[PDB]
């Protein structure tokens, strides 16, 4: 129901500091342009503080690894507003 | 943190729980053979046969060896150590 | 002073050490020896007759 | 003077815990710097590449507060703070 | 004056962080004014067009403690700061 999509190594990770664009598309268009390795589509569910369950099977060395992610967008489809939010952590199930 | 490694001896001629000076392990994840080094807060005994660690992980050791730490920029630093150069130029502070 | 001429110059403050003049007869100077850049130097101004 | 203990006492503290810093926005003096070990303490913000997000915190938080890292073992255990030096 | 340490903490701490200030009831200052990064904190009452109530709150309140607001990257992790400027 919602297209993720989880950006690795950067440096938002205070509330305090943030970067600021004078308009949310010049924001976006930053945001993609810069991304690691993952991007798939869930529907999570919003209760802060929430999870997104997220699968990969598809591996050969990983397990958990795929790991300098802490900032993650999501593009809503589809009344398409967009929405960032930081990962606490990462719990392995 | 914060987990833990259920370890079993089975072999043992005088032991039970008393394997005891631990407090600090590693782990080398097979196969991707990276490392991780962990503290080991307590020993819980759950039998005459198998103890249980919980562990916290020295994210320290495991992660800052060699030149990281010298390259991050824009920090706030609180107290530190200066090399020649940089004392002299603190040394009216100090 | 007793101190470490090679790394002890930061401990060169008025908690650790002190400095005081005297003529033995109650005129004083009274020196913080934080503010001396490198050196303990007395110079005069005198005049006479 | 103070006295000779007194006066060893604040080498030990100097030693153990380095200088007080307001340098908000600066880089790390050299963590090498020392020879017998090198406290380092700074607060927020920095990532280091590829890490559990959660062990970062756990790390920054960790420096926050601050890490007497040593330079060797023996040192680990025993009298020498009392000699540390810049090289 | 103080020295030239000292006289740039200084500097950086303004930079970073702004000016005291008891403004009940203003507009804020532009956003945009710096050059390098744009300090700001207020508190109640405001309301953004359309925003989860829940998320004004979060946003209200992180404010009142303050948010650096950063105007280019390269700056976020760089010794930049000591040069913020009003344009």
């Amino acid at each position: 129901l919602s297209k993720i999509k989880l950006f690795y190594n950067t440096p938002f990770n205070n509330m305090q500091n943030t970067l600021h664009f004078n308009s949310n598309e010049e924001r976006d268009a930053y945001f993609n342009s810069k991304f690691d390795v993952h991007e798939f589509t869930s529907t999570f569910n919003y209760r802060g503080v929430l999870r997104v369950t997220i699968d990969l099977v598809s591996d050969r060395s990983c397990f958990e690894q795929l790991m300098g992610v802490n900032y993650c967008q999501v593009q809503y489809i589809q009344s398409n507003r967009v929405e960032y939010l930081f990962v606490t952590d990462i719990q392995q199930l | 943190g914060v987990l833990r490694v259920t370890i079993d001896l089975v072999s043992d001629r005088s032991c039970f729980e008393q394997l005891m000076g631990v407090n600090y392990c590693q782990v080398q994840y097979i196969q991707s053979n990276r490392v991780e080094y962990l503290f080991v807060t307590d020993i819980q005994q759950l039998n005459d046969k198998v103890c249980e660690l919980s562990l916290v992980p020295d994210v320290v050791m495991t992660y800052t060896q060699g030149n990281v730490l010298n390259t991050l920029n824009n920090v706030n630093v609180i107290r530190q150590h200066y090399t020649q150069t940089e004392y002299e130029q603190n040394l009216e502070q100090i | 002073l007793g101190l470490n001429p090679i790394n002890d110059k930061h401990l060169l403050r008025p908690n650790i050490v002190t400095a005081e003049l005297t003529d033995y007869a109650g005129n004083r100077l009274p020196i913080d020896l934080s503010l001396i850049e490198t050196n303990l130097e007395f110079d005069s101004f005198v005049t006479m007759g | 003077r103070i006295s000779q203990d007194e006066l060893n006492n604040v080498k030990k503290y100097y030693n153990m815990f380095g200088y007080e810093c307001n340098d908000y926005s600066t880089k790390l003096s050299d963590i090498t710097s020392m020879s017998i070990c090198n406290w380092v303490q700074f607060k927020g913000i920095w990532t280091l590449p590829n890490v559990d997000t959660g062990h970062m915190n756990m790390l920054r938080a960790l420096f926050e507060a601050g890490v007497r890292l040593w330079h060797k073992e023996s040192d680990m255990i025993n009298n020498t703070v009392v000699n540390n030096v810049i090289i």
